[PDB]
């Protein structure tokens, strides 16, 4: 009934998105080859969400892969449950952007997005209901952050009454990838303010601490980072999928999360997380998850909630669990550090609850807190911006293909009020 | 070339799969899967868990509840309209 | 009494009757296309077989210019042990 | 004599869900619908040896829709009456009153209609919804106004589910409150309120069960539905019917909002070890320990108290008790009425359903009571409602939806005018 | 008491092809043609053992009627009745009336000729033809107009299947519709209308079938025609013949076209959990949700209904049923019938057929009216022939056929006349 | 019963004939040594509309192999399936006209016209019933061309009464293989256009096109566009050779798609058309086959009809499949592409249906579409038609066998007063 559209942008949208569907298809219990193996009626109910039967136990994910260069292609169909992506909904260009904001938005995008755009089409007039879109990119290279934020006007200005996840990873100056980052990033953030209804940082700092302290992790490539991104995007639609003692669904999410209208910028963490050696050891209760939950070296932001105040926060559970204890345990918590939530709204945590775990598990949660400590991470960006600015490094890359100076001082501007008013409300 | 045996009448035939108008224990109500393929509706009948199951808690609770069936009870203090009031009215005379 | 519920029970039976005999319609319409797609797939297994003994024949007569070849001829590596015994059936020959 | 049960929103119908359940399992009807004559106030009977529950339970997000259809009782319930939408109004009043209701609550009326039609001796409606959510307030609201259209002079008990004041799992269920209580006010005849802190204490001391989810709430509430219906159902020494809650307890035509309470909450053992008689359940009815709603009683006045007995219940010891609850002092009533309770008698004790944690009880009373203490919970609501109203949040919403400030203004003002009265009728 | 049928065109014999179907399996007579009184008015019995339907098959295309010769039914039907030409008509009033009609009609009507001099009660003739194909209208007509001159006072039921306002297969539809009820005015007496899109909406509503053919479309046309025929076939409390229709609906000699319906249309689920009696069913019958054909009888005001009832009927609550029907106000009769209603019992159960979707009913009720709305009808489909006819468009077919602009003038202000008709009368 | 002679002219005809009767034979499940091999009741009762039965279960097509060189006919008899023609239906001149309209209309005619007439009347009267003649030529070539013109000439002069479908395929200049393209093109319409009864239109360039986009085919070989063809015209005859529940004959579509007389030139589509790798990731419903129809990139000519108005539309559709579907598929269609079709006529889509699926397919469809947007095509050539005759190029090979000017200029007018009748109608 109610669907999902996902879309995948650039190098970093294509190997989480993979990770994505190698972990939904786990889930519904569909083999790589694409047929069905799972025992569960539970599983069969809500595929429509995510999957179109094509014919003869065939189901093809409802995904959109859109890139320039064939390397993330390759890399895609190499590993396994990738043979399961309609051809079709391989939209591809040739040349590559190459962290290039300016190609992403106005030279290759003007060629490539047409096209994706009547795939997205296509896809979309197939299903009847929709719920949303779901789009995964990045916010440091070119080809994911300027083609992908296009693509989001391109939507919000086709189906405005339509929901929009974007989850976004974006730069830190200790983990510092490329060199245009906050040239590509105050330019997206600006961009994504106006047309996207709420977005999930991400970054990979925070995932590679989680790797240090939580998981212990030897060697932590890129495969268990979008491991843990890809169970949170399926922590927060398990609602969809599987019914539950109080069901919410992603507007609902959203409208109990977002105040005001540009305020729609959260910090996510996932619970349980803990090694395997100390797996043992540990116990799984409400509480247990809770002070797990709650705790700052949990989010997958570099931004220390402790040094700002919550606005809003939610809680989606997964498991057979008791919601008196659920309930109790969020009054305590805002009880107890009562002065880092915001003091004018009462009841500042959402919480729901699902009856289906994640395989492997018993019991599991997602936390999604939409805090005011976000603005660390933008004046961080923006003073690197700032530094940049002033004395014209780098610009004339973007100034010769067709983009001027005053787009680079509307974004500072927008960025400069966004974090003022962060700071107003905190 | 000699037809011994009537043409089988596909037209009719074709209705109850084919175009798939019958449904396999559903309500006309009831917006889900509809598994339109013969691997995904013969594997249907296999599974295991078959609906209401004791995984999630609404279903489980109704479960648990009518486990047992309706045990006893005696029907003295229920009101009997047959007894008083539906008895002065009575049916055709003749016969019906 | 006796007439009302007997023709109820009646009734009921009727009903019931029916709803197997639909359902047992289903059944069989189901099986009946189910011989169909076995029918085509066997088929087209068969003209594949076909296929494959002249792919065969046609790896027969390359085999001698074994030296002089293009880049991908050999689909597996079962298909390099056929030409490697077809060659060392050349060999004996 | 028939009534008619209608479930609005997520926790109506799974409420609904315990209290069919509760039904069939008390007039002896299978799961599947047939018998192995006090059913014909709930079931009417199609054909022979089939049964179809006189209810309608619609929402807007299918899932737990299909979950009941495709629960233990898909052969119990009718197709037509499960409605279901499309997508949810997902906790918005605005968007559960103005854009889904408009499609969805016609085809509802003409459903109820039918259902009104195939009925005799209408004694009423009864509602059954949560107001912190956005179907069950918007179109909640919205199907109550046109009902009070339709029919009006009929009873409309509603049993909603308030926000308790710390135990929440919402934000914006303070508008949602604000909004549904403004037309809750002038359209539902007789309201019961039923928070959720409440019973999770009544689960956590008396029933000590120390992991409670929401399958005992709607168990122990189906409970209280029965219990208050029993009168209807089964002949009892002194009875009475739906609309007698209409006169005996609502004082004006502005104040109608009940505090409920059960006794005794007894699980299995405890009632082993313990004795059941009139005067204590008596008493016991009184204490908040027993009450469905987080207030106290000893800081406000009862205005008029009604008093449901089931099972083997003589009217001496019932007459005694209450004298004494009249002579002693630890409560006290308004000025305003000198006789203060409603009573009735039922022969019937409470079934119990295999699985709950109720013990067999001899003996039960329903409790339905009114006073000023819901004056405090509603000054309470309004303050909290006021904290996020100073600084417009989450008002874009709303007005997104097509709504303005100006319901919002006239609710505010529409609740302090409901504190002023209950301030002055208190006095 | 005899009745003989006889199909045209395409969508004809396919009526007919499910329409026996069902009266075999009414009568209980095997395909090959042997029962292991009430038939006698379908089936002649020929030697020992063996019934052979008054029917006659008759198509220009050979590819649906040799269908027939080699479907299941080979043994059943006479191979002389089964007549079919050379070639088809192709959607060409003029082709097949003029050209072809000539060589083609006398060989039918030579035919049905000894058929009525082997029948010897004959009631009447009952036509079922599609108008809008060319072999259903064109030698439709002219079997119509030399069976008036070869009979005159026998009735002629016409059982006509008009193009629907939205949905089209054909694209000259408009001047074949006008062109077939320019003859049909003044030959038939009787004329009942059915369309496609209503029984769309009807199989997609209530039947809940999401992907109909056909096929089911052809089920419940026999199903309406054998419930109105029932009273000649069987015993009922209340008969009704085929000269009554003739007289207790045409109050005009030009306005004789009726609307049906049917009720219960209702799947196999549903009916048993709902309980159908005869008041509601009354009441669906009147609803447009369940016409034959899509057209508001809200805008207009019945003239005269006929109302057949089979299988569980007693006279009284039908008599009090159309009594609500006439003291409600959503629908109004014209000033000239206070007694607007002819009603109809038949004892007999509607049976089932295996494959069917429709479930076994206790009671149904088949619904003749006579209104305006056709009014509207025509003039809708006088407004797209006008269009067409203004470019001259598809006309060469016809004059190159051998027609001229003469009839086409004169049935376009034939339709017009009775357009003046209808408004006049509806006054 | 209704009886179809078909009869194939110059190269293209031929081969287009080899692969049409490959794929009709395939239907009826005759092997290529012409015994019934077939299981279904259905292949044996039509029959007889395409064979004759001779002795010893031989059927052999009712057609008439005609051209003036044998390369192409030993070409046709080298394959499988060129040993079932009869050898007397191998009518043959001797010397060769080669791309010379003159030629195959005035000097070679006059010799072989006759035979041709003898063989395709014993083929006429071998047959009771007839339905119609169906024809394969070119308007290219000169034996195709010029021969296949007089013999409509000479067919309709005897025969007025019985239908005639002629598929012709006119040149494109994007594809231009020989350079008397528009003199001898311009004269086979000028006579098309009062003689036969209605031509579909073909050509090399979509059927490339089609094959690059939908196929992705790496060597589209004439092969394959002769394998779209004949699917072409197995589909515009399937009501005959099959019971269906809605039927449509040939008359039967002439009066649903042909207004006016002078306006008999169709385009055609056919569907499903699906790349290989891609075949088993999609569904088959009615609205899937329906936008493949209606998309501009699936027509059979290079005419964009997006460019003009349809005057009226048609679809045959083969398979078990729900009526309802398919109106209201057709339904959608005429509603949401309103303005592409014509005012004063409501109702302009033809449908049918048949019960029998093409082989190897569950369900397909073939469109044939009366537009105005053939008009660009016919100016197209008409336009290269005025440049040469300004200017009496190459005109001296037409002049000196018996062709006056007067022709030259007939041409011109019909072909433009045919593209100004139909810009009227647009
Ligand atoms: N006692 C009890 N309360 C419930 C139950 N389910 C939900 N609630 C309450 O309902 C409130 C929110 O409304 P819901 O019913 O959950 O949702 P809704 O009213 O359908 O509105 P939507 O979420 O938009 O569908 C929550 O605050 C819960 O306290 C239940 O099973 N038992
Ligand atoms: N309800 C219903 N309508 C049908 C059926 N078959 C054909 N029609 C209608 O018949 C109309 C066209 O006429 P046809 O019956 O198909 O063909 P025809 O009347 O015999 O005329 P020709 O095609 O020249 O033979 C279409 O508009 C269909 O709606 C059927 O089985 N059921
Ligand atoms: N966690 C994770 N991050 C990635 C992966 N691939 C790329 N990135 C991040 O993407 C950022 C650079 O963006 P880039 O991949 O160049 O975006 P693109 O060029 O537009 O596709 C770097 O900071 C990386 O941290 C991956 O597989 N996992
Ligand atoms: N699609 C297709 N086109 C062909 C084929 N053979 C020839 N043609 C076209 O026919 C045109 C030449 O016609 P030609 O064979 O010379 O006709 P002829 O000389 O009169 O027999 C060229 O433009 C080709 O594109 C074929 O097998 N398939
Ligand atoms: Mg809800
Ligand atoms: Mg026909």
């Amino acid at each position: 009934m109610r669907e999902i559209v996902h879309i995948q942008g650039g190098q970093c949208g294509n190997q989480i998105g993979a990770k994505f569907w190698e972990v939904v298809s786990d889930e519904h219990g569909i083999d790589p080859t694409g047929t069905y193996h799972g025992d569960s009626d539970l599983q069969l109910e809500r595929i429509n969400v995510y999957f179109n039967e094509a014919t003869g136990g065939r189901y093809v994910p409802r995904a959109i892969l859109m890139d320039l260069e064939p390397g993330t292609m390759d890399s895609v169909r190499s590993g396994p449950y990738g043979q399961i992506f309609r051809p079709d909904n391989f939209v591809f260009g040739q040349t590559g952007a190459g962290n290039n904001w300016a190609k992403g938005h106005y030279t290759e995008g003007a060629e490539l997005i047409d096209s994706v755009l009547d795939v997205v089409r296509k896809e979309a007039e197939s299903c009847d209901c929709l719920q949303g879109f779901q789009v995964c990119h990045s916010l440091g290279g070119g080809t994911g952050s300027g083609m992908g934020t296009l693509l989001i006007s391109k939507i919000r200005e086709e189906y405005p009454d339509r929901m929009m996840l974007t989850f976004s990873v974006v730069p830190s100056p200790k983990v510092s990838d490329t060199v245009v980052e906050p040239y590509n990033a105050t330019l997206s953030v600006h961009q994504l303010v106006e047309n996207a209804d709420e977005c999930m940082v991400l970054d990979n700092e925070a995932l590679y601490d989680i790797c240090f302290r939580t998981l212990k992790l030897t060697t932590p490539t890129f495969g268990d980072l979008n491991h843990l991104i890809s169970a949170v995007m399926s922590g927060i639609t398990c609602c969809l999928r599987f019914p539950g003692q109080l069901n919410a669904d992603l507007r609902k999410l959203a409208v109990n999360l977002i105040p005001f209208p540009r305020l729609h910028f959260f910090m996510v963490g996932f619970t349980p997380l803990t090694s395997r050696g100390s797996q043992q050891y540990r116990a799984l209760t409400v509480p247990e998850l809770t002070q797990q939950m709650w705790d700052a070296k949990n989010m997958m932001c570099a931004a220390d909630p402790r040094h700002g105040r919550y606005l809003t926060a939610s809680a989606l559970f997964r498991g057979r669990m008791s919601t008196k204890e659920v309930d109790e345990q969020m009054l305590n918590v805002q009880n107890k550090n009562s002065s880092y939530f915001v003091e004018w709204i009462p009841n500042n945590v959402k919480s729901s609850v699902c009856d289906i775990p994640p395989k492997g598990l018993k019991m599991s949660a997602t936390f999604i807190g939409n805090s005011t400590a976000i603005q660390e991470m933008f004046k961080r960006v923006s003073e690197q911006f700032t530094a940049m600015f002033r004395r014209k490094a780098f610009l004339h890359w973007y100034t010769g293909e067709g983009m001027d100076e005053m787009e680079f001082t509307e974004a500072e501007s927008n960025m400069n009020d966004l974090v003022s008013e962060y700071q107003q409300y905190q | 070339g000699e037809a011994a045996e009537p043409r089988p009448d596909h037209k009719s035939q074709a209705l109850t799969y084919t175009l798939d108008q019958y449904p396999r224990g559903r309500l006309p109500g009831y917006t889900g899967f509809k598994a339109q393929a013969p691997a995904n509706i013969d594997a249907g009948l296999k599974h295991s868990m078959k609906l209401p199951c004791h995984s999630t808690t609404s279903g489980d609770a109704t479960l648990r509840g009518t486990q047992f069936g309706v045990p006893h009870q005696d029907h003295t203090h229920y009101i009997n309209s047959r007894a008083g009031l539906n008895s002065f009215f009575s049916n055709s005379v003749v016969g019906t | 009494a006796q007439k009302r519920r007997m023709r109820m029970a009646e009734h009921a039976r009727e009903v019931q009757r029916l709803i197997d005999e639909k359902r047992q319609a289903f059944e069989a319409a189901k099986a009946r296309e189910e011989a169909e797609d076995a029918a085509k797939r066997s088929e087209d297994d068969r003209v594949r077989g076909l296929v494959e003994e002249e792919r065969k024949k046609l790896l027969r007569e390359a085999a001698e210019l074994k030296d002089f070849l293009p880049r991908g001829v050999l689909r597996d590596q079962a298909d390099v042990d056929f030409i490697s015994n077809v060659l060392e059936e050349m060999a004996l020959n | 004599r028939e009534v008619i049960s209608i479930h609005i929103g997520q926790a109506g119908i799974q409420v609904g869900n315990a209290c069919w359940e509760l039904y069939c399992l008390e007039h002896g009807i299978q799961p599947d619908g047939q018998m192995p004559d006090a059913f014909n106030t709930f079931f009417s009977e199609t054909g022979a040896g089939k049964h179809v529950p006189r209810c309608i339970f619609l929402d807007l997000e299918p899932t737990v829709v299909d979950e009941v259809r495709t629960g233990t009782y898909r052969q119990l319930f009718h197709p037509e009456q499960l409605i279901s939408g499309k997508e949810d109004a997902a906790n918005n009043f605005a968007r559960g009153h103005y854009t889904i209701g408009k499609e969805i609550v016609d085809l509802a009326l003409d459903r109820i209609r039918k259902l009104a039609d195939n009925c005799t001796g209408l004694q009423g409606f009864l509602v059954f919804n949560a107001v912190g959510g956005g179907t069950g307030s918007g179109l909640g609201s919205l199907l109550l106004e046109r009902l009070s259209v339709d029919y009006g002079k009929k009873s409309k008990l509603g049993f909603t589910v308030y926000p308790s004041p710390q135990v929440s799992t919402a934000v914006v269920e303070p508008y949602n409150s604000v909004l549904s209580t403004h037309s809750l006010l002038e359209h539902t005849d007789v309201a019961v309120m039923l928070d959720n802190e409440a019973i999770y204490d009544i689960c956590r001391r008396s029933l000590d069960i120390e992991r409670p989810t929401y399958t005992n709430l709607n168990r122990l509430i189906a409970q209280v539905i029965s219990s208050l219906t029993a009168s209807l159902r089964f002949d009892g020494a002194l009875n009475v019917d739906i609309t007698e809650f209409q006169t005996n307890l609502v004082p004006y035509p502005r104040i109608h909002f009940m505090l409920s309470s059960y006794a005794p909450i007894i699980s299995a053992e405890k009632a082993y070890h313990e004795q059941l008689s009139v005067a204590e359940i008596t008493n016991a009815a009184f204490e908040p320990a027993s009450m469905m709603v987080k207030c106290d009683p000893r800081h406000g006045k009862y205005m008029a108290c009604c008093l449901m007995y089931r099972g083997d219940v003589v009217p001496k010891d019932v007459n005694a008790s209450v004298a004494t609850i009249k002579t002693k002092r630890t409560i006290q009533f308004v000025d305003w009425c000198p006789t203060g309770f409603k009573c009735g008698i039922n022969y019937q004790p409470p079934t119990v359903v295999p699985g709950g944690d109720l013990a067999k009880v001899q003996r039960a009373v329903c409790m339905i009571s009114n006073s000023t203490a819901i004056g405090e919970i509603f000054s309470r609501l309004d303050h909290k409602f006021d904290l996020m109203y100073a600084k417009r949040a989450f008002v874009h919403w709303y007005v997104g939806e097509g709504m303005e400030e100006g319901e919002f203004s006239e609710a505010r003002e529409d609740l302090a005018a409901l504190e002023k009265d209950f301030e002055e009728v208190g006095a």
